[PDB]
RNA sequence: CGGCCCCCUGGACGAAGACUGACGCUCAGGUGCGAAAGCGUGGGGAGCAAACAGGAUUAGAUACCCUGGUAGUCCACGCCGUAAACGAUGUCGACUUGGAGGUUGUGCCGGCGUGGCUUCCGGAGCUAACGCGUUAAGUCGACCGCCUGGGGAGUAC
RNA sequence: GGCCCCUUAGCUCAGUGGUUAGAGCAGGCGACUCAUAAUCGCUUGGUCGCUGGUUCAAGUCCAGCAGGGGCCACCA
């Protein structure tokens, strides 16, 4: 999330977009995601344990 | 309580000054429902205070009361099953009995000979930044500046 | 001494701690600051308050160099994440980019096992 | 069974046509394959981590938490032959109302059809009940495997 | 035998001849919790060894001993 601040703009504005930009694209996610090891069939019954309370 | 029902009682002022505040004070050191006894101390000391200042009657009282009114206080609050230390406001109405309440017990505790003398010295050192009340306030202030992390 | 003016400051964000870092645009630091060094242990150090603080005491330690412009890079999940830069707002300093730099393996090694608590 | 490219190689499906003429189904003994951990000989070793050492918590803590850390996890060849190896549901064939999707072929003019595999709900019927329901646990045929109260015991010789 | 390190709260470490005796370490009282454990706030405190020196000005500079300390040295 490269954010460049452009002419004629307060801090606030540039603040919000670099936040946006940041819950968009998914770092924190990936970031906990990663934090400890997950075995296969734990993650495949997770996912369709999701799927399942979805629908 | 769980309903929030309650509400105010109606109070009325002293007689000789018509200040509710005075009212609040001569409650605040009544005992025994004995109140007689209670504008006889405070209105000695209010006297007494008025001519060894020499500044006023009710002025003085009132620059003393305002010497002691703190802003900031600590309370417990959780987020994750653990208590904390946290500073919220104060409102003025809990200030003003905070006030007198420090004031009165500060007072109760000396080696005078009598509660009037007890209570003009006790109000002449707040008006002067000398009592204990002072103490009091000023240490309350800073463990609620020590755990400012806490503040949401 | 020495004059720059034009800075960039590197924020290491952690559930623990947090480092700011101002360096010239060449990475040779000019100086640092730690919220565990500045007065707050244990559970406190864990908070955005903190990271304030660290990062004003951190650029009051770099006006000798006469910094005019920064631009800020930010690794980490930590709850510094935010207002570090807000106090780096109130310190007068000019913000030119603000950018994401957390590592992100595209697989790579193995993570701990997960604590049973 | 999962980054990208190349070489060798097994199966499945659809579309019209031709050819052989029952050459089929199931299968006791027999043969082959078969997760992970483990074993043998020779390599490699970032991260993780049985055993082990220290720090805490605790009445105690040979644990759960933290700091370290060796076999092992990886490669070549050879053994081992076990799992909640589960759809807790043997293989093959025929017949029996519907609704909503997914993936992949083909014919005629976005429309009208026609095959394969797959997900959810549900009718008759069945079932002790839960439930199954054209991918049956529904109605029948061919063959194989297995059961006969709980422990002792999948143990002893 | 010769050089050299210093002597301070209940304890350990700091302290420039002027207008400092400094902090940490145990305890006491409050704060939070229904209440401990962990956290936070305020504090009970000092003969600079004895003595002397020059010096307006000395814990401060010099030491005499003593105490606790190293090396140099060693053919009654
Ligand atoms: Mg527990
Ligand atoms: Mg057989
Ligand atoms: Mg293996
Ligand atoms: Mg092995
Ligand atoms: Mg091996
Ligand atoms: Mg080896
Ligand atoms: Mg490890
Ligand atoms: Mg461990
Ligand atoms: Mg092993
Ligand atoms: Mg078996
Ligand atoms: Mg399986
Ligand atoms: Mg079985
Ligand atoms: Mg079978
Ligand atoms: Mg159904
Ligand atoms: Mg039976
Ligand atoms: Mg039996
Ligand atoms: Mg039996
Ligand atoms: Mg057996
Ligand atoms: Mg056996």
């Amino acid at each position: 999330p490269v954010i460049k601040v452009r002419e004629n703009e307060p801090f606030d504005v540039a603040l919000r977009r670099f936040k946006r930009s940041c819950e968009k694209a998914g770092v924190l996610a990936e970031v906990r995601r990663r934090e400890f090891y997950e075995k296969p069939t734990t993650e495949r019954k997770r996912a369709k344990a999701s799927a399942v309370k979805r629908h | 309580p769980r309903r929030r029902v309650i509400g105010q009682r109606k109070i009325l002022p002293d007689p000789k000054f018509g200040s509710e505040l005075l009212a609040k004070f001569v409650n605040i050191l009544m005992v025994d429902g004995k109140k007689s006894t209670a504008e006889s101390i405070v209105y000695s000391a209010l006297e007494t205070l008025a001519q060894r200042s020499g500044k006023s009657e009710l002025e003085a009282f009132e620059v003393a009361l305002e010497n002691v009114r703190p802003t900031v206080e600590v309370k417990s609050r959780r987020v994750g099953g653990s208590t904390y230390q946290v500073p919220v406001e104060v409102r003025p109405v809990r200030r003003n009995a905070l006030a007198m309440r420090w004031i009165v017990e500060a007072a109760r505790k000396r080696g005078d000979k009598s509660m009037a003398l007890r209570l003009a010295n006790e109000l002449s050192d707040a008006a002067e930044n000398k009592g204990t009340a002072v103490k009091k306030r000023e240490d309350v202030h800073r463990m609620a500046e020590a755990n400012k992390a806490f503040a949401h | 001494r020495k004059q720059v003016s034009d800075g960039v400051a590197h924020i290491h964000a952690s559930f623990n701690n947090t480092i700011v870092t101002i360096t010239d645009r060449q990475g040779n630091a000019l100086g640092w600051a730690t919220a565990g060094g500045s007065g707050f242990r244990g559970s406190r150090k864990s908070t955005p308050f903190a990271a304030q603080v660290a990062a004003e005491r951190c650029a009051d330690a770099v006006k000798e160099y006469g910094i005019k412009n920064l631009e800020v890079m930010v690794k980490g999940p930590g709850p510094g994440r935010e207002s570090t830069i807000r106090a780096l707002n109130a310190a007068g300093f000019r913000i030119t980019n603000i950018t994401d730099v957390t590592p992100i393996p595209h697989x790579g090694c193995r993570p701990p096992k997960k604590r049973r608590v």
